[PDB]
């Protein structure tokens, strides 16, 4: 591809390479030797160098030279409570758990951990979104009184005649 | 807006409904006005599942709704819903609730006392106590049914109602907290 | 419509089950609606 | 239209529920007015 092939091969091999553990960072060139674009256009070494090294968020720009940001994505179990965390505080919402899983090697690890730290809500397909679990507080109670609960029906019910109850029973 | 309605209003929606509905309160109680667009960036919930949540609280008015109509930069007519909590009309409704199930119990318990105490498991019919007297035979001695030929135990009849008593009181249980809570409405 | 309402199920499942129901008890009364479906008996015959 | 009830001042859909508690608030003597004998 020109303009447009060999920038995806180079996100696949820097991807491939965090892999395997080289948190070091590499330059444009030396990236460029391993994903044989050698002879990538001069116009694309400069746009590359501006835009899609920094406008992306998987690249980190370390003493001049490029690095992957594993920091960002969620490898520890710490961080994946101290995230969810920082989304109920600021109210910015879940995450899809195919999001963590992916960021999080062997997230079953963290999140089997954590517990009943993280709300499930199942979608209906089957993606589960992760939630904080603010303990400020708390209130369960059995089954049988949410039946008994959805037996008052209250949608079928005006106003007045809610409001009259009250002056009905005296309070 | 005393801090006391707001702090109930927490406490409520945690109580008889799940996280999704606490989560919007938490927006609305923030914010005075909401539009509904912008709840729903910001809980990425599902258009569905908002509106879904959002009809629930309309249906006990815990927060109203008004609709303004305007012209876009484009020209094209925007319908925005902004949602507002009104603490007067949400007393009201969750006072409804009280009354309802403090009266509920009465209602409970007229419900063990239509189970009848006789009745006749071979042909799995109830027996009424006066009518097993003409149904018994004096000559027998023992009450019985002549279309089944076989005697009759009223024991069976009597575990059930025994069991519908506990279910009562434990009923009970369930409002006591939420006395409490409900506290902060008349403060 | 019973279990809906017992399961607490979606405000627009009841709202549309409801139609349904208002449809046959309709349908049941009067086959011959003003300006709405025919109900056959599964073989293209209109039921009495 | 059809078998559903429509109510306009804005609009909203009329169930057959919401209708009930409006007959049942009727007293007797309005329905002799209407011409329909309550009994
Ligand atoms: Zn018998």
């Amino acid at each position: 591809g020109y303009k447009f092939g060999v920038l995806a091969k180079i996100v696949n091999y820097m991807k491939t390479r965090h892999q395997r553990g080289d948190t070091h960072p590499l330059t444009l060139d030396e990236i460029l030797d391993e994903t044989q674009h050698l002879d990538i256009g001069l116009k694309q070494k400069q746009w590359l160098m501006t835009e899609a090294l920094v406008n992306n968020p998987k690249i980190e720009v370390i003493d001049g030279k490029y690095a992957f940001k594993p920091k960002y994505n969620v490898r520890d179990k710490k961080a994946l409570l101290r995230l969810l965390d920082q989304h109920d505080q600021r109210g910015l919402g879940g995450i899809l758990l195919e999001d963590i899983e992916e960021a999080l090697p062997n997230s079953q690890k963290a999140v089997k951990a954590l517990g009943d730290q993280i709300l499930f809500v199942n979608r209906p397909d089957k993606k589960k979104i992760l939630f904080f679990n603010d303990k400020s507080c708390q209130f369960s109670v059995d089954e049988e009184f949410q039946k008994l609960w959805r037996s008052v029906t209250v949608d079928s019910m005006d106003e007045e005649k809610i409001e009259e109850y009250l002056k009905r029973q005296g309070i | 807006v005393p801090a006391a309605l707001k702090r109930l209003a927490k406490y409520v929606i945690r109580g008889f409904y799940g996280i999704e509905h606490a989560l919007a309160l938490d927006i609305l109680i923030r914010n005075s006005c909401v539009k509904e667009e912008d709840m729903l960036e910001l809980l990425k919930f599902d258009r569905k599942q908002l509106r879904s949540v959002l009809n629930n609280l309309k249906g006990d008015k815990f927060i109203k709704c008004r609709m303004r109509v305007e012209t876009a930069a484009d020209g094209k007519t925007t319908r925005h819903n902004y949602y507002f909590i009104n603490y007067r009309t949400l007393v009201n409704v969750v006072k409804y609730k009280l009354d309802h199930m403090r009266r509920r119990i009465e209602t409970d318990e007229r419900d063990s006392t239509n189970r009848a105490s006789f009745k006749c498991p071979v042909c799995s019919s109830t027996f009424t106590d006066l009518e097993a007297n003409q149904l018994f035979d004096p000559m027998t001695g023992t009450f019985r049914c002549t279309f089944c030929h076989t005697e009759v135990e009223e024991d069976e009849s009597a575990m059930p109602k025994k069991d519908a008593r506990t279910l009562l009181a434990r009923f009970n249980e369930q409002i006591e907290p939420i006395y409490a809570l409900l506290r902060e409405t008349e403060d | 419509l019973r279990r809906n309402e017992q399961n607490g199920a979606a405000a627009h499942v009841i709202a549309e089950d409801v139609k349904l129901l208002q449809f046959h008890v309709a349908t049941m009364v009067d086959n011959e609606l003003p300006g709405l479906p025919r109900a056959m008996q599964k073989s293209g015959r209109p039921l009495k | 239209s059809g078998l559903e009830l429509y109510a306009e001042w804005k609009k909203i859909l009329l169930s057959p529920e919401r209708v009930h508690e409006i007959f049942k608030r009727i007293s007797d003597e309005e329905c002799f007015v209407l011409g329909m004998e309550p009994r």
